[PDB]
This record gives structure tokens, C-alpha cells and sequence, in this order.
């Protein structure tokens, strides 16, 4: 039925039997390069089953005053197993994903997430310099990061943040937040569903790009109706986020990419 | 050489005219494209994408994720109404900056049907009947479940069906209307009222969040390309 | 651009079928039309959705630059290109994330002299030269530069017709990019943190060059100023990928913004 | 090398040429070797909103239960 | 637009029909010919009414508006969109209740120094922006609202031959309504006096958007003034419902009449 | 390019000309017309409608709706005139103001036959006969019944049918007429007299009125489209 | 896309020319898309007044009494 | 006289004219007798490189060796 | 004469142009062609023809 499904990529199966439906972004199931829209002339390797598999990112809580996180792909995965291996070692790698976000409750909870892929999911800094955000915060890695509820501009000249401030019903980018619904996405409400999934193709203006450098998707994951149970103004739930690469190709091969961190 | 005569109009500047000029890059190689994911060829079909409205602009809730949540409760009926709105798309301050009001306003006439999704986010334990409206304009904007029944609605009941959508048929005087608001070309009024009363058992939440959804039917299409409003620039 | 379906009578319904319910958490949208929850009659559409054609959208020349030379180093001015210097046809760009298509630039120059009084001239010829990333820029308003035996120039007589020039798409990926979530360099493990540091959004440091403008006649210490102004139109459009529109004031050529984060005006929930 | 294409009239005169004819008729001759010197055709195609309005894996029907 | 029909010789008479005699109460006007009350010839008529089909009627520019702007807010003027500033075009579109046309506007453009022994300019560029219902207005000369990225902008240089562009049928009805006898809005029961009141005859409070027009060239002390006269031309013409023409002089937009009632001169009844 | 030559007439504005120009509001979705009643195709249409004739323009009459009423009464037969009208029809005052008089005013020549018709608006019980006549120009204007029947005329016996048509033929020298009062193109004299007399029983109104019409025949029409005077505007 | 019409001649020359040939033709040819930018053909038809002049429901004939 | 010769397409408007008929086609027409006065067709062919990158005189294979 | 409307565009030089004009030196009798060895068609081949590059830039 539209409820029960069953995912299997490699050695990982992801079961649910409160599903709705998954959503295939802009109707693209995710691909290999074709020989008429390929660009560098090496040989590409292809993973297959040790980087097309599902990796659990850390899991978040939900609770009454959470207003929202997101994530950037690659870059959240870059450290998974021999998906980061293939993605440092490659000057140039491509990849489709199949994102699972698993979230359950009871009968007596109530609350709506809102799922969102987003391309090229630019957000917005902290100071008064333009695009000042640093690498090493705009690139969190699996932990990713969170939506705030106002805008608050860094003035530490000495020591300038560098970091982004997303404003929560601004998108993180100055846009409103409920137009965010033409990007493919899915509802997380309590009474209906434990999961969304989204089946996203490689979205990009050329074939192939650094996946060091470039954040193809961005995941954004906002409550759209707050966490509420039964009398307790305590409840946390768990919000766990299983992501799986599809399609991985690396072209440009060399030595190891170590970037800078923190 | 051959004879000929300039007409009025000649050595003008029409910001919207068609014709061809003489390329400064000549026999430049053109990198061909490749099948990017989502491609848009016509602007409605931006505008039939379901966008959530800003529904509640009170002035502790506007500009904050609170003017996309309604609530409701487990009070005993009434037959006051739980919102209104009044069908002015591309002006009223509801509807105006939803995706299909932001490409409404980017044009001057406007004529189609439209649909309102409401999502139920309360627990899975609540129940209830809601009766959402739609009056064509003219008479008395409805005050009351009374008043409201007497023209367009669907009765919603909540369970697993989540959603329920309203249709607002395309009912109008004039072939297309204006983005402005003009009483000449008025819509009518958007009203919800409670049926019978959301019921919910002990040990579960008595309040609850409803999300509204807009989004154009396919009879829908807009006229006369014009600035927006929703942009501007000091200095 | 075209035709819409006509609208088939409806008459009562008493069915298990229910079209008005449904469950938007599966990301899709009810497709329903008004014969589905209400009493139709047959209305044969005429209507057309030819206006709102992607390239309809577009068709119009939008001014993207006021580029200012004053004829008495100002006797020459270069300006980068871009389209973030003015709002409007960046707000409508920004609806797609990728686009690919032709650019027709008409310039419209105007000129006059500064004193009501004083200096005369006579009538002034324009050279509006393309330096693209990479070619030697001009140090004075008649240094060698100004020869362009490969740049491309456009002389431009006052009073004439504005100039017109069409560019084919001269993008280096297959598409132009008006979103880039990443950098153009990555800073490695051990370099110094003036090391490997960029701007985040930005690709290349320079994009698509930019326009040195100059009056080619020989200045008169009469106080003259003129002004092109820049209209550009994107002609033989393809967009992807949509997005919502830009809320709030834009404070850059990013995303950022800091001014007025408070767009929507109060109204009451049970007002009309 | 003209290419002849035919208007949509809007309003009509009170002529057989405003229903008939070249006279609703309209020539185009390109000039220049680029394409890019061209002017826009306007005959532009449309689409399925598809992609957008309903990125489903699992097609559903609207008469049907969507939740199944 | 053609002819007439020849005239049939026609000889005495002496019958029961009795075309002469007829009864107006009918509400019907006897088509009698020469023929059916004396003798007439045969005569073969070449004559055609081709000058007044309906078409050929409206086929004249007229002139609607005439717009000031004075380059030393004047540096820029607003003209809201109407055929009721003049009076000619007017009275012989009221010919008629309905109407269905296309639009040429032709722009003739005069300029000149106000001060016969002082200042100097040098050539100006003018732009004339339609707004349409909606579309922001301007409210400097050089404002945001001028760069058009949507709304159609025509940019003229003075001393070029007069500007001129076609505009389709754009009413939101099937035809344009010469009178419309009734309100926007209906008072309602129980609100007060000040709400639901409308002008009587009048649709939308702004039908056809606006002109906003301004010279594009910086502005220097001198002082000048110039003169945009706007005329239009209905081509593709079809009309509906005749009316009598307009007999006393105009009194606004409506059908308001005060001044010259007495429109017509003495004359005696058995005087030729 | 293609070499061409400037011939003189370039960059002017011909207010009468016929050329193309771009569209300032390009792929506009236009309104479809509907069948409105009442569709005119050529002004000379309203021309042959009877139009009621202003004749009676004294000074205690003209500008009410007594200058379209003419009196007549049972006084014994006389031989003078009831009215009298030149063929003027753009200028004369009782011609120039009828829907034919206000659309020739547009036009600087005219051509055609022309028909009057008079309504009796007596009661039922009275009788008569009248003289209704039609003089060519170039002799003495009739002053008596005894000229007047000399030219053409249609005697009127008043009865059943209410109403009596005159044609007044083109008869002329020149192949159109002037618009305006000119002698070389003048077109004759317009009169009534009594035939016999209005005779009314006892308990009967014995003054009545009767009212002109005036329309253009089939073979009429107009040419070079002028400016008229009947409309004019002050500062 | 040319559109061939004659014109009605006037006043004629002393040629053959006045009286036939393509010299008593004028040629047509839109360059615009929209049909809002073409001239007027001005080849308009004409219509019955009858609507006007006879808007009558039982039609009579003028010989005949109209009155009956 | 005219000449009809094909673009080279870029950028493609989402019309079929895009990808055929004369709307991807251009016209040309000398006017002048003297080819001087003529523009550059730019439809210009190519050729081997060898008289410059192998202007050897006993052709040898890539693959075998140059030094035999 | 024909009736012609002037786009913008009109009276520029663009330094990229490809028109036609009229030749000043008409009639002239041109020298013909010979088979001169080594004639290009494309500044690419150029591109592939082994240039000996200048590794060592010290200062010495
Ligand atoms: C996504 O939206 C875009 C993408 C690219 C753009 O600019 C690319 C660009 C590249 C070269 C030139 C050079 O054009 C010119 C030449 Cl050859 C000669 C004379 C004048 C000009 Cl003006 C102009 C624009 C713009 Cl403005 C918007
Ligand atoms: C019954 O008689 C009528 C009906 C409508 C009329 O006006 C309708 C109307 C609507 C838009 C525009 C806008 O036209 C323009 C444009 Cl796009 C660009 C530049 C200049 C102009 Cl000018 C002009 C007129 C008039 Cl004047 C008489």
C-alpha cells in the first residue's frame, strides 16, 4: 500500500509501515553520465554497493521550542565510509541520494515536519560583509546545522564569526518559508505518517563538479506545526536521518584531499 | 538605390519590441546543454503548486512561523468563524505573497478557478467536522455558520484522509479580473466555521495547528506583463 | 502558451469517491477543477496562458546599469558586468535556479552640459568597449587599449538610434548558474588561514569582464556629463528548477540580508 | 529563406482579410548568420506541471484515497 | 462600403398601394425611393459609401491628452489613461454604446528654452512608461519604478519622427462600454452612509493604468519645458447600440450637463 | 546593407495614414467578442432612421419640446404656408441638429434622396387634406399653395394611417452637394400648406399638432470626412 | 506572405496602365506577429439597417397598409 | 540570387521553430559587383596539421618506434 | 517609396559587424593566386605543434 515499503541498496534495508508515498524530485530517478553529456576523458570509477548504501547520520530532538536544521549534501556524508574515501580521493564526483527521515511517536502526539530538497540551497551570514560565511562553517559535515527564530548580525570585528543565521520563516535565505513547497518535498504530521523519502537525481549546471567545493542538495527540515503531547510541555522525540548515495562516479584521480577544519 | 520612406515611429526605443541586432561574438563556439532536472516552461505552472498562506498576520504572529498556524479547540460548538479572507489573490495581504500571489502580481488581469487545502495537524485522537465557505460577492460577508452555508462549501470531516480541499469556481462578471483591489472586479469571501466540534479524549493535546494550501486549477491564466510592487530600491 | 480545458457540466454526486479529500503530506497537490465539488455547466474555455510563457516572462528590457563618463581620470569609466546592480530583473531571474539563453543590449545615452551658462561642444561619439577576463584594461581614456583589433566596440553617435548588440550564450557550463552553494577553492589541512579562503556563493572572480566607455572626442574644459544606461533582455529562454521569490530587501550580491525582515502587514484572522 | 506564420486575431475589422487570407498572415527573413541575432518566435511550448504538482512515486488517483 | 442601387425609371400610377401613406407608431421608418412618389428615370448609380463605413469614420488620429514635463517634482508628470480629456474623439466614439478595437498612439513631441537669451541643453531623450493598474508609480524623476524591467517603456530622442506603437483590445469585458449605467458597489443594509458609496457610471477607480513620463538626460538650471501630445487612432473597429450625439456642451466624465442647454437658434416656422 | 534612397515625405506625421507599428504589450491574451444586438457596419445606417424634425424654432419654442411640435386648426381653407424649410440639411437650423443633420456635419459633401414623414397627432374625429411640396431651386420660394403645387407634392388625406411620407428626389447640377449653406449648391424649398381644411365635430380639441421626420434615402451618401462645429471645448 | 489587392482607380492617366495590369494593384505583407500592429485593410463590408429602421416583429410591406 | 544557408543553433527558445524550418535559416543577397565589397561568409573549412607537425619526410606510426 | 521603420541599432559601428559595401578601387584587375607552401586554415594547428617550453626561470 501507499504505507508499507521496503529499501534495499547494497547490505542496508530500511523498512516502514507508515509511509507516504515517496517523492522522485522533478520526476528524475538519478543516473550515470551519458556519453553524449560527458565532459573529462578518464575513466570514471563507479563504487557501486561500498558507496551506494544507506549511512545513518546523527539522529536530533524535536521538542517544543526546536525551530528547525539542515544539512548539505555531499558534504554530509563526506566522512561515510568509502563514500568519503572515493569523494576525497577524486578531483571530480558525482551522486544522486535517496534520503529517509525517520520520526515516530503515538496517537497522543501532534506536530508537522516539513521535509525539503533544496538545489543549490544558498543561506544567508551573519555580518554586514557580504558572503563572509568561512568553508569550515558553511561545510558542518553530518551534524549539520539549525534555523533561528530572528536574525542576529555578528559585530565581534576582532573576531568575526563567519557563520551563517538562518531566520527560520525566511527560509535562511530571504525568501518566505511557506513558499518553500515548490522544492520537493515531504510532511512529517504525527497522526499520519513516521518517515518521508526523497529520491533526488543529480541536479547540477554541468555533468559532473567538486564535491569539496559545491553543495549540489541542501536538506531543510522545519516544524511547521510545533511538538505537542498529551500535559507534558516535556517531550522530546528523536529525529533520525538515513541518507543513501546512488549513481556515484569520481573522475580526476590523485592524492588525498585533507581540508581544513573548525 | 531603392526608393524608400521612414514612418512615424522610425529611430524609437520600444522596451518590448522583437527584432534582431547584429551579434557582437560572432561564430562563438556555444557550450550545448545538457537535461537538467526541472525544467519550467510556463509561469502557471508555478502558480498550481500548492504554497502554504500566511493565515494568521496578527501582530504577535506575523513575520514569524506563527502566521501559518491556525488553531483550533475542543470547545463546545460555535458557529463564530475560525478565519476569513476575501478572494483578492495578488492584494490581499494573505494571499499576496504566496508563490501564486507573488506571480499575480507581476501581472494586471487574472481569471481561473482556485483550491484551498487545509492539513489537520492535531493528534491522531481528535476528531471533528469543519464547514469551510466560499460566498460570490454581493450580498453580506457571512458572520455565521448560518450565512456561510447558503453558498459554496464542502463539510470536512477529520480522519486518515488528512487533507480536504475546497474548490473556489471560477464565478465572475467580467472575462478576467484585476490584481488590484477594485470593488468593480470583487471575488467574494473564504470563511471556515466548526460543524460539529473537535472532539479529543483524555490524556491528549485540547488545542491544535491547521495549515492552509493555495494553489491555481487548470483553467487559470493572467494577462498584461507589469512591475511588481513586492520589490524595491532606495538610492 | 496555450489553450485551457473546457469546464464539462457536473451534475450530484452520492459516490465512495471523494476527490476533496486528501493528504498533502505526500508532497503532491490535489488536482481538482470545480466539477469535482460542485454543480458545473459546460463553459467552452477561450482563455490562453500565451503571456506567461517562460519567454514571455522575460521578453522585455530590463535596465541593468546607469554607467557615467564625464567629459571634464572620469573621461573613461569600466563596469563590471552583472545583473545584481538593479532588483527588478534580478528578482525574476531568481525564480529559477539555472537558465540558459541569448542577451539583447540596447544602449540608451544621454548627455547635457553641467553650467546653464557656460562651454559648448561639439556632438559626442561613444566607444563602448568589451574587455573580456583576461585583456589589458584601460589606464586612460586613450592609452593603446582603446584599438581593439579583437575586443568588440560599439561606436555610438549622440542622437543616434540606441546602439543594439546581441550575445549568444557564452556561459562555461551548460547552463548559468544564479545560485552556487560552495566556494572556488577548498582550504587544505596546514595553510595559513589567509590561505584557501574565498567567498562563499562566488565561482569565478571574474565572471564575464567588463565595458570600458569613453567619448572618443577631444575634451573641451566645458563641464559635460554623459550616462549610458544598460537594458538588457534575455531572448530565447530555458529555466529549471524554481524557486520562491526574494521576501525581504537584498543586501548584496548574495543571499544575505539584514534591513526589512518584517515583509507582511498585520490583518485580522477573522477579518476580510 | 521568409518564413510565414499566422496571427491570432484579436480584434476584428469588418473585412473577410480579418478572417482570411495572408492578410492574418506574417513574413520573417533572418539576416544574420547567429542564431543568438535572432529575434524571439514566440510559438512557444508548454508543458505537464507534473513534475512540480505531483512528484509521486506511486501515481495515485484523486477520486481515489490517497492515504492507502 | 459599396454602392448604391441604381434608380428604375418609373412611370404614373393609379392603384391600391399606397407607399406614401404609412403609420410612424409602428416604430418603423418607410423605405420609400424617388420611384414610389413621382416619375423617375433610369439612372445608374456609381456613388458608393465607402468614407463612411465605420472603420474609415475612426480612421483619423486625435488628440487625447497633451503631458508637461518641465526639465527645470515637474522633472517627471503622471497622465492616468482616458479619451475624456478632449472633446472631439469623444463625442464621435459616443456614436455608440459599445466598442472593439485596436490602439495606434502616435507621440508628437515639442520642446523649447523658456528664457529667449538664457541657458543651453543638449539634446533629450524622454521615456514614457505605461503603468499598468498595480505596477508601482514613480514617485522621483529617477526612482527604482523607471528601470521597466516589465512594464513597456518607448524612448524617444527629440527631433526623431513622432514615437508611435500598437496596443491590442485590452478590456477585461468582450467591448468597451461608452456608458455604463451603474455602480462598482452596492450599499448595503445597515452600514454606514460613508460605506458602499460609488460614483455613479463609473467601473474600476483606475480602468487603464497610467502614462508616466520624464526626460532621461540630467537636468541643468536652464529652464525648459516640453510638450508630449498624445494621439490615438481605434483601427480594426466594430461598434454596437447608436446613440444620439452629444448636444449641450460636456460636464465631466459622466453625462452631466450645466452650461450651454440652449443649443439651438431661432428661426422662424414659415421662414425659409 | 541594401542601398536605398530618402524620399522626400520621410519622418512625417500624416494623421490620415495607414501603416504597421510594434505592439507594445506583446502574446496579450485577448478577450473573445461576444454577439452583442445592435451592430453597426456604416454610418449612413443611423442616416435612414427617422429622426423628429426641430420646426418650430421661435423664440417661446425653440430649446423645449415645443419646437418639435407644428400646430395646426380647423380655420377655414387658406392659402398660406404652415411651414418652410430649405434643403439644407447639414445647415439649416431645423435640418442640423436631426441624426442625419449631425452626421452630414462630419462630411463636406453630400448626395441622395431624402424623406419626409409627418405624423397627425389630432384625434380621431378630425379630418383633412394637406400639401405637402418640394420647389428645385433657382425661382421664387412659394409663399402660396398655387406655386408650391407647381413643383413636387403629395397631397395628404389624414384617415387610418396616421402618417404620409414626401420624397424629395436628388435632383441636382453638380454630382454632390456642400455641407454648408452655398448658393451654387443649394437645394430648393421644403413647404405645407392646407389642401382643403382640419374639420372637427362638436366636443372635439380643434388645434393639433403633427411632427416631421426626416431620414436619408438608400442612394445617399457622404464623403470627405471633416471636423464638425457642434462640438467645441474652452481652455 | 504577400497579400495582392486591387485599388479602385479615380482619376486615370492617359495609359493602358490606369485600366489594367498590376499597375492598378497595391501589395501587403505583415511584419509583426501580433495583429494589433497591422494596418487597417479597409475592405469593410456593409449590412441591412433593418435592424434599425425596421425593428418590427410582423413585417410589412410599404405598398401595403401598414395599419391593419 | 539570395543565398540560404543554415545557423548553428545555441541557445534553443522552447519552440519548435527552434530546431527547424527557415526560422533556423538566414538570407543573403550581394548587391555589389566587385566580390570585394562582400562580407565574410565564415562558412570556413579546416585542414591536416602534418605540413607543420610531421613534416617528415618517411611517415612513421605512433605506436612503433620513431628511431628504427 | 517603400515605407521602412528604423530599429535601434541604426547608425552604430559595431567593431564586429559583417555588412557589405561599396568598393572604392572598382573593377581592378586582382593578381592572381599561387601555390605558396605552407598555407594555415586554423590557428589551432598551430596549438599542436611542439614549442619548446622555458622551465628554468630563475633569476640567473
Ligand atoms: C543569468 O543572467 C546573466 C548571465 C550573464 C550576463 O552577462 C554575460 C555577458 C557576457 C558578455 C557580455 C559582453 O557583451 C557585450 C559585447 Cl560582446 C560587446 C559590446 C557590449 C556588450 Cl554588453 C555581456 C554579458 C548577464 Cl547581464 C545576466
Ligand atoms: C473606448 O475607448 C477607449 C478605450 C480604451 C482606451 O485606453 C486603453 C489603453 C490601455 C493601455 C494603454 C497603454 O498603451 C501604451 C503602452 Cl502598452 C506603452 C506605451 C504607451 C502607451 Cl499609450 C493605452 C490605452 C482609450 Cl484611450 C479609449
Amino acid at each position: 500500500s501507499v504505507r508499507v515499503m521496503q529499501l534495499t541498496l547494497g547490505n542496508s534495508t530500511i523498512t516502514t509501515q507508515e509511509a507516504a508515498n515517496s517523492v522522485v524530485a522533478y520526476g528524475r530517478w538519478p543516473e550515470y553520465i551519458k556519453d553524449s553529456e560527458a565532459n573529462p576523458v578518464d575513466q570514471p570509477t563507479e563504487p557501486d554497493v561500498a558507496a551506494c548504501r544507506f549511512y545513518t547520520l546523527d539522529t536530533v530532538t524535536w521538542r517544543k521550542e526546536s525551530r528547525g536544521w539542515w544539512w548539505k549534501l555531499p558534504d554530509a556524508l563526506k566522512d561515510m565510509g568509502l563514500f568519503g574515501q572515493n569523494m576525497f580521493y577524486h578531483y571530480l564526483g558525482r551522486a544522486g541520494y535517496t534520503v529517509h527521515v525517520q520520526c515516530n511517536a503515538s496517537k497522543f502526539h501532534q506536530g508537522a515536519l516539513g521535509v525539503f530538497a533544496v538545489p543549490e540551497m544558498c543561506l544567508a551570514g551573519d555580518s554586514t560583509t557580504h558572503m563572509f560565511t568561512k568553508y569550515e562553517n558553511a561545510n558542518p559535515g553530518e551534524k549539520g546545522g539549525e534555523f533561528k527564530g530572528s536574525f542576529t548580525l555578528d559585530t565581534n570585528a576582532t573576531n568575526p564569526a563567519r557563520n551563517f543565521c538562518p531566520v527560520d520563516y525566511l527560509f535562511g535565505s530571504g525568501v518566505l518559508a511557506g513558499n518553500a513547497f515548490v522544492y520537493p518535498h515531504q510532511i512529517i504530521n504525527l497522526r499520519t505518517n513516521n518517515c518521508a523519502t526523497l529520491v533526488l537525481p543529480y541536479v547540477n549546471s554541468l555533468s559532473i563538479d567538486s564535491m569539496t567545493k559545491h553543495n549540489n542538495w541542501g536538506i531543510a527540515i522545519l516544524p511547521l506545526a510545533p511538538l505537542d503531547f498529551a500535559t507534558e510541555s516535556s517531550t522530546e522525540i528523536p529525529i533520525t536521518l538515513t541518507i543513501a548515495p546512488m549513481c556515484c562516479e569520481f573522475n580526476g584521480l590523485r592524492n588525498i584531499t585533507v581540508p581544513r577544519t573548525q | 538605390g531603392l526608393p524608400v520612406l521612414n514612418t512615424p515611429g522610425s529611430n524609437q526605443y520600444l522596451t518590448a519590441d522583437n527584432y534582431q541586432s547584429p551579434c557582437a561574438i560572432p561564430e562563438f563556439d556555444v557550450t550545448p546543454p545538457i537535461d537538467i532536472p526541472g525544467e519550467v516552461r510556463n509561469m502557471m505552472e508555478l502558480a498550481e503548486i500548492d504554497t502554504m498562506i500566511p493565515l494568521n498576520l496578527t501582530n504577535q504572529r506575523k513575520n514569524t512561523m506563527d502566521m501559518y498556524r491556525v488553531e483550533l479547540n475542543d470547545a463546545a460548538h460555535s458557529d463564530t468563524p475560525i478565519l476569513c479572507l476575501s478572494l483578492s489573490p495578488a492584494s490581499d495581504p494573505r494571499l499576496a505573497h504566496t508563490m501564486l500571489g507573488e506571480i499575480l502580481n507581476y501581472y494586471t488581469h487574472w481569471a481561473g478557478s482556485l483550491k484551498f487545502t487545509f492539513l489537520f495537524c492535531g493528534s491522531m485522537m481528535a476528531t471533528g467536522k469543519l464547514l469551510v465557505s466560499y460566498a460570490p460577492p454581493g450580498a453580506e460577508a457571512p458572520k455565521s455558520r448560518k450565512e456561510a452555508m447558503l453558498g459554496t462549501h464542502v463539510i470536512w470531516d477529520i480522519g486518515l484522509q488528512s487533507s480536504c480541499t475546497m474548490v473556489v469556481p471560477w464565478i465572475s462578471n467580467t472575462t478576467y479580473r484585476q490584481t488590484i483591489n477594485d470593488s468593480f472586479t470583487e471575488g467574494g469571501y473564504i470563511s471556515m466555521f466548526y460543524q460539529t466540534r473537535v472532539v479529543v479524549p483524555l490524556s491528549t493535546p485540547r488545542k491544535m495547528d491547521i495549515l492552509g494550501f493555495v494553489s491555481a486549477c487548470n483553467d487559470f491564466s493572467v494577462r498584461l506583463l507589469r512591475d511588481t510592487t513586492h520589490i524595491s530600491q532606495e538610492a | 502558451a496555450n489553450n485551457l480545458p473546457d469546464t464539462q457540466s457536473s451534475g450530484p454526486a452520492h459516490s465512495k469517491e471523494t476527490p476533496a479529500l486528501t493528504a498533502v503530506e505526500t508532497g503532491a497537490t490535489n488536482p481538482l477543477v470545480p466539477s469535482d465539488t460542485v454543480q458545473t455547466r459546460h463553459v467552452i474555455q477561450k482563455r490562453t496562458r500565451s503571456e506567461s510563457t517562460v519567454e514571455s516572462f522575460f521578453a522585455r528590457g530590463a535596465c541593468v546599469a546607469i554607467i557615467e563618463v564625464d567629459n571634464d581620470s572620469k573621461l573613461f569609466s569600466v563596469w563590471k558586468i552583472t545583473y545584481k546592480d538593479t532588483v527588478q530583473l534580478r528578482r525574476k531571474l531568481e525564480f529559477f535556479t539555472y537558465s540558459r539563453f541569448d542577451m539583447e543590449f540596447t544602449f540608451v545615452v544621454t548627455s547635457n552640459y553641467t553650467d546653464a551658462n557656460n562651454g559648448h561642444a561639439l556632438n559626442q561619439v561613444y566607444q563602448i568597449m568589451y574587455i573580456p577576463p583576461g585583456a589589458p584594461i584601460p589606464g586612460k581614456w586613450n592609452d593603446y587599449t582603446w584599438q581593439t583589433s579583437s575586443n568588440p566596440s560599439v561606436f555610438y553617435t549622440y542622437g543616434a538610434p540606441p546602439a543594439r548588440i546581441s550575445v549568444p550564450y557564452v556561459g562555461i557550463a551548460n547552463a548559468y548558474s544564479h545560485f552556487y552553494d560552495g566556494f572556488a577553492k577548498v582550504p587544505l589541512a596546514g595553510q595559513a588561514s589567509t590561505e584557501g579562503d574565498s567567498l562563499y556563493g562566488a565561482a569565478s572572480l571574474n565572471d564575464f569582464g567588463s565595458l570600458a566607455v569613453r567619448v572618443v572626442n577631444d575634451h573641451n574644459p566645458t563641464k559635460l556629463t554623459s550616462k549610458i544606461r544598460v537594458y538588457m533582455k534575455p531572448k530565447h529562454v530555458r529555466v529549471w528548477c524554481p524557486r520562491p521569490p526574494r521576501a525581504v530587501p537584498y543586501y548584496g550580491p548574495g543571499v544575505d540580508y539584514k534591513d526589512g525582515l518584517a515583509p507582511l502587514p498585520g490583518k485580522g484572522l477573522t477579518t476580510y | 529563406g521568409a518564413q510565414v506564420s499566422s496571427q491570432k486575431v484579436g480584434a476584428h475589422e469588418n473585412s473577410n482579410r480579418a478572417y482570411g487570407g495572408s492578410t492574418i498572415n506574417y513574413t520573417t527573413i533572418n539576416y544574420y548568420r547567429d542564431s543568438a541575432s535572432n529575434a524571439a518566435s514566440k510559438q512557444d511550448f508548454a508543458q505537464d506541471p507534473s513534475k512540480f504538482t505531483e512528484p509521486i512515486k506511486d501515481v495515485l488517483i484523486k477520486t481515489a484515497p490517497t492515504l492507502n
